[PDB]
């Protein structure tokens, strides 16, 4: 649900879409997430490893 | 490239004006 469970309602949202909002929050356009979603996911999975 | 994209019409407010013109 992203940040919405903190505000109280716990609104579900697809993970790739909330990550796209995180990108807007850092000042990167959300198309950068969807156009590079495979790379971003690979980078995240590698970093957790 | 976008995963999960969908097809829909996107309205363009300039088109009906030029059409009427
Ligand atoms: C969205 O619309 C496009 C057409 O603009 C569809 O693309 C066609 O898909 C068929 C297979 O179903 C292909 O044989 C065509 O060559 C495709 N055309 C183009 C221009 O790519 C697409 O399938 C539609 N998507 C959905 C989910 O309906
Ligand atoms: C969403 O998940 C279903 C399986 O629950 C799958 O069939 C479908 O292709 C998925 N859609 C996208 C856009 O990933």
């Amino acid at each position: 649900s992203g940040w919405t469970f903190g505000a109280g309602a716990a609104l579900q949202i697809p993970f790739a879409m909330q990550m796209a909002y995180r990108f807007n929050g850092i000042g990167v356009t959300q198309n950068v997430l969807y156009e590079n979603q495979k790379l971003i996911a690979n980078q995240f999975n590698s970093a957790i490893g | 490239v976008v995963i999960g994209i969908v097809n829909n019409t996107v309205y363009d407010p300039l088109q009906p004006e030029l059409d009427s013109f």
